[PDB]
């Protein structure tokens, strides 16, 4: 529910003001998933990373 | 993913009415009269319940189980 | 005349076609010559009054006459933020195999209200994560989804295929601490709605967790807000500049709300009149009809505020308002004590 | 440490005073502003917020004559407390009679 | 079962069909849309008239 | 120490030691996940 208006002058140039309670109730909640890969390969000699 | 418990704008408990809205949909009630009977006067809760997509079952279909 | 204009400016708030006028409170000493607007406790107590028009479970509506917009907004904001309640804060998980993320589950559980009476608890001091019997409540949630041993061959519906596949808030079990079992009777400490859908599971998944809830105000986080919608609006008072009759009466009835303008046949002809300006919401649809613009005068009463408070069910709205006023009085007393200690 | 006083300058003039109040918001600021504006012995009264990040407000009171500007503050606080008590009693009586006439 | 209900009565209730066949809402909706249309305050009606 | 894992399709608890061909019984799927820990984890509802 967006309201087009100026409030507190914190929306001067293309900025917007969010509601603390709305953000607390789950609005805009995002999840960032990253991957960390590791490899344990065998070399020419009969030895392996452990 | 799942219906939120609280509404973003106001904060009325709406997660408990998701199954009731689904039942009203399975019934002959339309979206408008269903949301009216559910007790949602202000349009914020109506939007919360209407614009919500049910993906929890789509994810459980892929869950390990 | 000038006196009528001053009276209107000081009493009513007129809403124009393009903008609202007379929106600032001016009833103060020195602003008016022919009016002694100095503070008078006697006149305030004489003119002030409260009338409840509707009061049901988790819903209240009451008109306050004599109060000012400043104190009205103060009460509203106190009810919205400065009323302490109980809400899940800490979540200890034990082998949660649910598809829902742990953080999202904790947030949903925190958003669940608690029917516990906050006046019987206190705020947790800085730190002390272990919690004490006075300022903590424990709710256990252990749900293990499994296949139904007895079901149809197809069982295309999950309701018949699996059991406990939807973890509702009714599965929460309040675990007493110390003498809380003796203090609070059985059935008091429980979820408010008892039907909030937390998550959905599948056979093999299990949700095991413990929720520690403490006392907190809505200003810190929205989960402590007891009131779902606590607002106030000025009383509308629609007045007709000239008697409107004929099909113009039905036009007025269709332009304004169906429950504010009523048509009557006093002499065989339909004439419109204001029945109950409470139901009117000032849709400003009368400005569309060119002829019916200069026949009505929409206005809001400055000293008449209808407060509507719909709560989430933690405690009734009358007690919510009482606690809000008590918190305001406590703030005033704290400031007075600080000033006395300073001087 | 909650409410602290400040003079207008190094001269320590009591006609103009600034009260800095911590852990507060617009609610009490506007309430006290409205309750003290009706005091005929106040030339100027104005509350402001330093920054939305920190929870503190600053009220400024300039009196007419030689008022210390602390007695008007105390008067406003007492009037606000009295109004709160009166509205609380009125609402309690209203709810009581409403329940009585409903039952 | 849906075709039998339609032959017995022109108006079929989606909720009754679902409760009887123990099937899911999406499958019932597909079965009903394959041979009928939605009518307000009356349920599901056969797409073609009585020939 | 018995190290346990879960299969990607059978979802059965399999115990394998170090330096073993990653496989699962009664199937041939080569995706093996690790079960969730048993330690106590604290979460904040904020
Ligand atoms: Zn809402
Ligand atoms: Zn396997």
């Amino acid at each position: 529910t967006v309201a087009v208006m100026s409030y507190s002058g914190y929306d001067i140039e293309d900025a917007l003001v969010l509601n603390k309670a709305s953000l607390d109730r789950g609005f805009g909640r995002c999840l960032v998933y990253k991957n960390a890969k590791c490899t344990l390969k065998r070399y020419t000699n009969q030895t392996f990373d452990k | 993913m799942i219906i939120p418990v609280r509404c973003f704008t106001c904060g009325k408990i709406v997660g408990n009415k998701w199954e009731a809205y689904l039942g009203l949909l399975q019934a002959e009630y339309t979206e408008g009269d269903a949301l009216d009977a559910l007790g949602l006067k202000r349009y914020c809760c109506r939007r919360m319940l209407l614009a919500h997509v049910d993906l929890i079952e789509k994810l459980l279909n892929y869950a390990p189980l | 005349a000038a006196s009528q204009a001053v009276e209107e400016m000081r009493s009513r708030v007129v809403l124009g076609e393009f903008g609202v006028r007379n929106v600032h409170t001016t009833d103060f000493p020195g602003n008016y010559s022919g009016y002694d607007d100095a503070w008078d406790q006697d006149r305030f107590e004489k003119n002030f009054r409260v009338d409840v028009v509707h009061m049901d479970e988790n819903s209240l509506e009451f008109d306050m006459v004599g109060i000012d917009a400043a104190i009205a907004n103060a009460f509203r904001r106190i009810l919205l933020a400065e009323v302490p309640t109980m809400a899940v804060e800490k979540v200890l998980v034990y082998n949660n195999t649910s598809i829902v993320q742990d953080e999202i589950l904790a947030h949903r559980l925190g958003l669940i209200p608690i029917h516990a009476d906050p006046r019987l608890f206190e705020y947790r001091n800085q730190g002390d994560e272990e919690g004490t019997e006075i300022d903590t409540l424990q709710f256990r949630l252990q749900v293990r989804c499994t296949r139904n041993p007895h079901a149809a061959k197809d069982s295309s519906d999950p309701n018949e295929l699996y059991v406990n596949h939807k973890v509702y808030t009714r599965h929460m079990t309040w675990i007493p601490l110390g003498n809380q079992a003796d203090l609070f009777p059985e059935g008091t400490i429980r979820p408010v709605h008892d039907d909030i859908l937390i998550a959905q599971l599948r056979p093999g998944q299990e949700i095991d967790l413990l929720m520690h809830c403490v006392k907190g105000i809505g200003k810190d986080h929205a989960k402590f807000s007891p009131v779902a919608t606590a607002s106030y609006r000025l009383l509308p008072d629609i007045t007709l500049l000239e008697p409107v009759e004929g099909e113009a009466a039905e036009e007025l009835s269709r332009c304004f709300s169906p429950g504010v303008i009523e048509v009557q046949e006093v002499q065989g002809k339909k004439v419109a009149r204001v029945a109950n300006p409470r139901l009117d919401t000032f849709s400003r649809e009368i400005f569309r009809n060119e002829k019916l613009k200069k026949v009505v005068r929409l206005a809001r009463v400055r000293d008449h505020y209808i407060f509507s408070v719909e709560s989430t069910g933690v405690l009734p709205p009358d007690v919510l308002v009482s606690e809000a006023i008590k918190v305001l009085m406590g703030k005033c007393r704290r400031f007075l004590d600080e000033l006395d200690a300073v001087q | 440490k909650t409410a602290l006083e400040m003079v207008q300058a190094a001269g320590t003039d009591r006609h103009c005073v600034t009260f800095v109040l911590h852990e507060e918001d617009h609610t009490l600021g506007n309430s006290l502003r409205y309750m003290i504006m009706k005091n005929p012995e106040v030339e100027f009264c104005g509350y402001t917020t330093t920054h939305p990040s920190e929870s503190k407000i600053n009220l400024r009171i300039q009196t007419r004559g030689t008022l210390p500007a602390v007695e008007p503050f105390q008067r406003g606080l007492n009037e606000l407390m009295n109004v709160c008590q009166h509205v609380l009693d009125k609402f309690e009586a209203s709810i009581k009679d409403y329940k009585d006439q409903k039952a | 079962f849906v075709m039998w209900k339609f032959t017995q009565s022109r108006w079929v209730v989606r909720k009754e069909v679902a409760t009887v066949t123990k099937l899911c809402a999406e499958d019932v909706k597909d079965f009903l849309e394959h041979m009928a249309v939605v009518r307000i305050n009356k349920g599901w009606e056969f797409i073609l008239p009585y020939d | 120490q018995p190290m346990i894992y879960i299969c990607g399709e059978c979802h059965t608890e399999n115990e394998i030691k170090s330096r073993d061909p990653i496989r699962c019984r009664e199937c041939g799927y080569r995706i093996m996940y690790k079960k969730r820990t048993k330690r106590l984890v604290v979460f904040d509802a904020r």
